[PDB]
């Protein structure tokens, strides 16, 4: 192989300003033949095949607005985005198309930065009609923030809870950058119905101090 | 207009096998190199086979030599993956791309999943609603991927978010999809999420009140 090392793994950029992602190379991608630099890079956004940008490391494909920019040589490349935008949220790969093994780089997630905003919290019992089938599903929403941080606490009966929980985060919204985010306490029914108070603890940039939301069952 | 299109992919035990195809329309497909590329769940892409235009010549990944087979039918337009003796590894979307130096047409991709675990199809709960008010179905204890979720047979789209699915320990996926609304609007308007799995044929529609 020759290995294709990205830099950095992920970056935020305000909208306008310039984005610069590196690659480097393990070996030479120059073809002695032809004098091209036989490395390419790709755009890939969620559910989509990756997108074509530019390749002998500098020319655009037909379609891709001048803002991207390819440079390089030898076993150094790099890919610039001037004046970024919202549509320009993706990950972002180089390849070595110069011989096989086709390698390539690990990715860069590009995200916009924007200014911190807290989250709205909210917080959802189970349904009668999942108790009835023997589990409880507790569900807590952390909506439209940033930065992607934060730290969500489960507590019942006022006691911290540990490895019966999962999170799931959204890609940054395309409105406004935010991210969304859903904490899920999963407990037996018998183990639910045993307890009172259910509370999501919510720590986060934004928050001057930690946000809770609570309900206690069958209120 | 320049077309891929890949098919075959499905759920597959560990140790079985699978034939993808890969449809070409829009250009001279015999003119050109094409290939696989797969890319496994949240990871990044990986290039696995290859074969020429006028030669034929053939590479392999050397993570997929020896199982897998590339070929081509130029009187069909086509391109095959021959998958044996799979492994839980090579879960991934797979695509199709037409190369001339660097991979310029690709498929949207096929899914192929390797595990011994059965299908199974979700079960749909609300998330009920208590200036801004939060509601949504749960979707629980399916498998494999995906589900897709639509509110309101696709008009509602604003302030919806649709979670990631995530893993369970139980080896099922779960996931959520919510929606904020103004809290004066739970008079006015009706919410229906439908969750679609295609892998188990389930088709569900839930009203979700207050």
């Amino acid at each position: 192989d020759i290995v294709m090392t990205q830099s950095p793994d992920s970056l935020a950029v305000s909208l306008g300003e310039r984005a610069t992602i590196n690659c480097k190379s393990s070996q030479s991608l120059l073809n002695r033949g032809n004098q091209k630099n036989y490395l390419t890079w790709f755009q890939q956004k969620p559910g989509q095949p990756p997108k074509l940008l530019i390749y002998w490391a500098s020319t655009r494909e037909s379609g891709v607005p001048d803002r991207f920019s390819g440079s390089g040589s030898g076993t150094d490349f790099t890919l610039t985005i001037s004046s970024l935008q919202a549509e320009d949220v993706a990950v972002y790969y180089c390849q070595n198309d110069y011989t096989y093994p086709l390698t390539f780089g690990q990715g860069t997630k590009l995200e916009i930065k924007r200014t911190v905003a807290a989250p709205s919290v909210f917080i959802f019992p189970p349904s009668d009609e999942q108790l009835k089938s023997g589990t409880a599903s507790v569900v807590c929403l952390l909506n439209n923030f940033y930065p992607r941080e934060a730290k969500v606490q489960w507590k019942v009966d006022n006691a911290l809870q540990s490895g019966n929980s999962q999170e799931s985060v959204t890609e940054q919204d395309s409105k406004d950058s935010t991210y969304s985010l859903s904490s899920t306490l999963t407990l037996s029914k018998a183990d639910y119905e045993k307890h009172k108070v259910y509370a999501c603890e919510v720590t986060h940039q934004g928050l001057s101090s930690p946000v809770t939301k609570s309900f206690n069952r069958g209120e | 207009e320049v077309q891929l299109v890949e098919s075959g992919g499905g759920l597959v035990k560990p140790g079985g096998s699978l034939r993808l195809s890969c449809a070409a329309s829009g250009f001279t497909f015999s003119d050109y190199g094409m290939n696989w590329v797969r890319q496994a769940p949240g990871k990044g892409l990986e290039w696995i086979a290859y074969i020429s235009s006028g030669r034929g010549n053939i590479y392999y990944a050397d993570t997929v030599k020896g199982r897998f087979t590339i070929s081509r039918d130029n009187a069909k337009n086509s391109l095959y993956l021959q998958m044996n003796s799979l492994r839980a590894e090579d879960t991934a979307v797979y695509y199709c791309a037409r190369s001339w130096g660097y991979f310029d047409v690709w498929g949207q991709g096929t899914t192929v999943t390797v595990s011994s675990a059965s299908t199974k199809g979700p079960s749909v709960f609300p998330l009920a609603p208590s200036g801004t008010a939060a509601l949504g179905c749960l979707v629980k204890d399916y498998f494999p991927e995906p589900v897709t979720v639509s509110w309101n047979s696709g008009a509602l789209t604003s302030g919806v978010h649709t979670f990631p699915a995530v893993l369970q320990s139980s080896g099922l996926y779960s996931l959520s999809s919510v929606v904020t609304v103004p809290s004066s609007s739970l008079g006015t308007q009706t919410y229906i999420c439908n969750v679609n799995h295609k892998p188990s044929n389930t088709k569900v529609d839930k009203k979700v009140e207050p």
